[PDB]
């Protein structure tokens, strides 16, 4: 898909 | 500068119409688009998420879309209460980056539209004799709130000693601002003119003053 | 369900604040909170963020190295050291959560806080008049104006003929400047056929400096 914007604090 | 979200600065739209405002970023094929709204002295509210997905609250006729490197919030038949700072809001693919667009003010026209009054004042003699000089560019009644404004010295453009207001509603629901360029008396008497030019809407006014006046 | 910031205030390049915001009326869910600022009249900006444990922390790379973010979920609160402040840090600091999972990143915020980073020192205004003339003319009708210069802090209040004289006044809002003193004109359209009659004088009030100005203001 596409990333989300917050992705990196839910890794 | 950083990862760049481009917006245009202001779109006005009539009651009922349908109103887009863009966001332009070269990640958006890869990172999704949110939107927020900000109401004055209220903080932004999510309006759209993940390209196209509206929260619970959020009105049908806010929708978003995405494709290549443009995002687009569409509000169809806009309502008064639709003006707003818009915000569009993603990341970069490294997620080094979170990023806002600059922004759009949506006026959503509720009166005709209005060109500025502009006056342009020379540094005053008492100013002059403190060993100062200021230009003032006072720029009031100007309806939707937007507005830039530029300066020259003679005929060649200036940006040092410049210092501009943002746009602020007067009691009138139309816009005031003001631009200010400070020089030295010898820099105010040793150029034939200096000029302050307002845009709005696409047209620019100039006025003019000079040492010899 | 509410955030509600603190612990801003003025203080001079160089020195250290720290924002809090406590939180109310949410579960311990996997939201991460963040920093987002704003300057008077200007966009949002992404501060920093830290996720629901604190094992992961963001800043942007304009306060690298200057801000630390940290969340104490015992006592519902988030807080932003903020070290080594510029004046460019100048604004308005808002807490914001995510929902779960960052569905909707920034769902909930604050009501913000206020941050002033200044070197300026309080000042009264030097006052100068604008004067009317055939370039400030129109239509039967002429702008003359104050020039009040190089204040701080805010606000000054300008009157004209000691409150004569209201119709036609228009005191615009203050712009701030590289210096840190701000500085705001007030102007009345007056009729043309006035200009050799009626005395216009500007009575500016600077009262955090303790400050009064009256100026004539003549064509």
């Amino acid at each position: 898909k596409k990333q989300k914007v917050h992705a990196l604090f839910y890794k | 500068d950083s990862y760049e979200l481009t917006q245009p600065p202001s779109v006005s739209v009539s009651p009922g119409q349908t109103a887009r405002i863009t966001c332009s970023g070269d990640a958006l094929p890869k990172n999704y688009a949110y939107w927020y709204q900000q109401k004055s002295g209220q903080a932004p509210v999510l309006v759209i998420y993940e390209d196209s997905k509206r929260p619970s609250g959020i009105p049908e006729r806010f929708s978003g879309s995405s494709s290549g490197t443009m995002a687009t919030l569409t509000i169809s038949g806009a309502q008064v209460e639709d003006e707003a700072d818009y915000y569009c809001y993603s990341t970069d693919s490294s997620g080094n980056h979170r990023v806002f667009g600059g922004g759009t003010k949506l006026t959503v026209l509720g009166q005709p539209k209005a060109a500025p009054s502009v006056t342009l004042f020379p540094p005053s003699s008492e100013e002059l004799q403190a060993n100062k000089a200021t230009l003032v560019c006072l720029i009031s009644d100007f309806y939707p709130g937007a507005v830039t404004v530029a300066w020259k010295a003679d005929s060649s453009p200036v940006k040092a000693g410049v210092e501009t207001t943002t746009p602020s509603k007067q009691s009138n629901n139309k816009y005031a601002a003001s631009s200010y360029l400070s020089l030295t008396p010898e820099q105010w008497k040793s150029h034939r003119s200096y000029s302050c030019q307002v845009t709005h809407e696409g047209s620019t006014v100039e006025k003019t003053v000079a040492p010899t006046e | 369900v509410q955030l509600v910031e603190s612990g801003g205030g003025l203080v001079q390049p160089g020195r250290s604040l720290r924002l809090s915001c406590a939180a109310s009326g949410f579960t311990f869910d996997d939201g991460a909170m963040h920093w987002v600022r704003q300057a008077p009249g200007k966009g949002l900006e992404w501060v920093s963020g830290i996720s629901w444990n604190s094992n992961i922390i963001a800043y942007a790379d304009s306060v690298k190295g200057r801000f630390t973010i940290s969340r104490d979920n015992a006592k519902n609160s988030l807080y932003l050291e903020m070290n080594s402040l510029r004046v460019e840090d100048t604004a308005l600091y808002y807490c914001a959560k995510d929902s779960p999972r960052g569905e909707l990143p920034l769902n909930y915020w604050g009501q913000g806080t206020l941050v002033t980073v200044s070197s300026a020192s309080t000042k009264g205004p030097s006052v100068f008049p604008l004067a009317p003339s055939s370039k400030s003319t129109s239509g039967g009708t002429a702008a003359l104006g104050c020039l009040v210069k190089d204040y701080f802090p805010e606000p000054v209040t300008v009157s004209w003929n000691s409150g004569a004289l209201t119709s036609g006044v228009h005191t615009f809002p203050a712009v701030l400047q590289s210096s840190g003193l701000y500085s705001l004109s007030s102007v009345v359209t007056v009729p043309s056929s006035s200009l050799g009659t009626q005395t216009y004088i500007c009575n500016v009030n600077h009262k955090p400096s303790n400050t009064k100005v009256d100026k004539r203001v003549e064509p």
